[PDB]
């Protein structure tokens, strides 16, 4: 369904 | 505001009244406005040249860089002109010296078509790429030359010359630099060291440059330097490299350094252990192949047993470590869980530490993000109630993470739907909908939508939480975003079983449905909502009725579905418009002419006593002018201003609209 991913750079 | 109101704008400026151009925006709407080829105001007030008109156009919040059909923009009609002082006031707030149209070309690009002096010397100043070329394959430089004005083409060529000198200028100092981190001397080696991880925090050009010049196999050779101030400004460049884009990322996978950077996760000291998880970290934020290559070189047992670190910050990095990682396919999040995270990390959801406890949350959230079994593995490893009990937590920022751990849960099948209401998330969830973060309202709207599309099992208990009462006043809020999200979730409801269907109508909710769908515009929902029992003449506390929204809104489908239906044509809000006066001020004839086919009132006066023939008048709406006459408007109405539709038409400066009046009077 509303699968969502998460990045993060830093 | 009205469409109306951003009429004449589109002709003051190609006339060219700073007065009437200030008059047109003095009450305020659309500083921008559409066109039939996509300009908008900014576009032909510096066509034209009125410098008075550009200014006045942004410092009331516009945009700079707007496109029409043909991608032109403000800098490119400001140079076709050979304007100058009206270029740098696009140039000054944020205006694309390089923009791109469909023909290819640039603003210097036909700077030089016609051979403009002291424009060019303004965009080069500000960076204008002299070497990209059109679709043509002809460059600013040969564009001067076949124009036959070879004046500012000199300018252009050194310019371009001097581009030249000082990309090489680059290569030869970065190539020196790269070359010292061979040298014995210890001083000179992290001088260029720091130099190179300095150029390498910029922008992904200049990291670009650092990996052209050949510097990662050096960085890679300095993380196993005996010197760990070396090696720690070894890591911090090569963390700066990973942060920039994929094929940057790539790089220094392909330089080898990945099987250095896991075997520093076993380095006692923490200031190195906090660089290699920060260049881990970026080289993770990757494409799944390249966080692939982070999980082959066997970082994970390391980072998870960096999860029972007494260190609280280090903690946190390999938490952002695992995060990462974990925002890939299934095949890299399944990698996590082989590797025994979940444990881990559902322990660390009761630790006291709120940063940690973000952390936490947003590697659970990645792993929920994946498929069923993925899922399911967060939901056997126990995180459900600690995560609903997080929804009761006094910091928003980890009740917004907590939300999206369980929104991420909820979209899987309705074994895990069923799960997380077991655990009783559902009454924190519908309380959650009377939030005053909106952004927390959101979140807790996402689950609740996630959850209301499973089985009749799964929507009964969304039911029986109390949602359809919260979720029907939803309807009503001013974020359209929370209107649809609501709208979605009454859908999946009424998706279910009669009952379940008969619940969300029993809720009162078709009154409101209708209203969204009536300013949306796709008419074939708001034949669902009429054919499902939705009243087509319920108003407002304004008094408007559906039929006022789509003839302000201009949905031509909507406004005869709904006089099918029975609408009132000449229904009243509180000021006395009736849709006709909606339909006549927006300027939308093919409207206008449907409302007075079914029965409109051609001369209904509201309040002020303003006629549909007023509000055409005053917009330059010509047409609908006609139109109106021909159905037996009042030429000589009189509002309570005294003002006749004719005087309108001369106060606004509409004059083939007062050459009709006058003469159809």
């Amino acid at each position: 369904k509303r699968k969502r991913k998460r990045k993060r750079k830093r | 505001g009205g469409s109306c109101l951003g009429k004449k704008l589109l002709e003051a400026a190609r006339a060219g009244q700073d007065d009437e151009v200030r008059i047109l925006l003095a009450n305020g709407a659309d500083v921008n406005t559409a066109d039939e080829t996509g300009f908008t105001p900014l576009h032909l007030a510096a066509w034209e040249g009125h410098l008075g008109i550009v200014e006045v156009l942004l410092k009331n919040g516009a945009d700079v860089n707007a496109n029409d059909e043909r991608g032109h923009t403000p800098l490119h009609l400001a140079a076709y002109t050979g304007h100058l002082e009206i270029v740098e006031v696009l140039l000054k707030n944020g205006a694309g010296v390089n923009a791109t149209d469909v023909i290819g070309t640039a603003p210097l690009h036909l700077a030089a078509m016609w051979g403009h002096l002291e424009i060019v010397e303004v965009l080069l100043k500000n960076g204008a790429d002299p070497k990209a070329q059109d679709k043509f394959g002809k460059t600013p430089k040969d564009l001067a030359k076949d124009n036959g004005h070879e004046d500012v083409a000199k300018l252009i060529d050194k310019k371009a010359q001097e581009e030249e000198e000082e990309e090489e200028k680059k290569k030869k100092i970065l190539k020196d630099l790269v070359k010292k981190l061979s040298s014995p001397n210890e001083n000179e080696l992290q001088n260029a060291l720091w130099t190179l991880g300095n150029i390498a925090s910029g922008g992904n050009e200049q990291i670009q440059a650092v990996i052209d010049a050949g510097a990662l196999p050096a960085l890679v050779q300095l993380l196993s330097s005996p010197n760990e101030q070396i090696l720690q400004e070894a890591l911090w460049a090569l963390s700066n490299i990973a942060s920039g884009g994929n094929e940057q990322i790539q790089a220094v996978i392909d330089a080898g350094a990945l099987p250095a950077l896991v075997q520093l996760l076993s380095s006692p000291n923490e200031q190195i252990l906090q660089e290699a998880l920060w260049a881990l970290s970026n080289i993770a934020s990757g494409g799944n192949e390249q966080i692939q290559a982070v999980i082959d070189a066997g970082a994970l047992p390391a980072l998870v047993q960096l999860l029972s670190s007494p260190n609280e910050q280090i903690l946190q990095e390999a938490l952002w470590a695992l995060s990462n990682i974990a925002s890939g396919g299934n095949e890299q999040i399944q990698a996590v869980i082989d590797a025994g995270a979940l444990p881990a990390l559902v322990q660390l959801l009761s630790s006291p530490n709120e940063q940690i406890l973000q952390e936490a949350l947003w590697a659970l959230s990645n792993i929920a993000s994946g498929g069923n079994e993925q899922i399911q593995a967060v939901i056997d490893a126990g995180a459900l109630p600690a995560l609903v009990q997080l929804l009761s937590s006094p910091n928003e920022q980890i009740l917004q993470e907590a939300l999206w751990a369980l929104s991420n849960i909820a979209s899987g099948g309705n074994e895990q739907i069923q799960a997380v209401i077991d655990a009783g998330a559902l009454p924190a969830l519908v309380q959650l909908l009377s939030s005053p973060n909106e952004q927390i309202l959101q979140e807790a709207l996402w689950a609740l939508s996630n959850i209301a599309s499973g089985g009749n099992e799964q929507i009964q208990a969304v039911i029986d939480a109390g949602a359809l009462p919260a979720l029907v006043q939803l309807l009503s809020s001013p974020n359209e975003q929370i209107q649809d999200e609501a709208e979605k979730t009454l859908l999946n409801i009424a998706n279910g079983s009669e009952e379940q269907q008969k619940a969300v109508y029993d809720a009162g909710a078709l009154k409101y449905l209708l209203i969204i769908a009536a300013k949306r515009g796709f008419a074939d929902r708001v034949r669902l909502y009429l054919r499902l029992g939705a009243d087509q003449n319920t108003a407002d506390e304004t008094g408007f009725t559906p039929l006022h929204l789509a003839a302000w809104e201009g949905h031509l489908g909507i406004v005869e579905v709904l006089l099918k239906n029975g609408a009132d044509v000449n229904a009243n809000d509180e000021r006395g418009h009736t849709p006709l006066h909606l339909a006549a001020y927006t300027g939308h004839l093919e409207i206008v002419e449907v409302l007075l086919k079914n029965g409109a009132g051609v001369n209904a006066t509201d309040v002020i006593g303003t006629a549909p023939l007023h509000l055409a008048a005053m917009c330059g709406h010509l047409e609908i002018v006609e139109v109106l006459l021909k159905n037996g408007a009042d030429v000589n109405a009189q509002d309570k201003f005294g003002k006749t539709p004719f005087d309108l038409a001369i106060d606004n400066g509409n004059e083939d609209i007062a050459e009709v009046l006058q003469k159809a009077a």
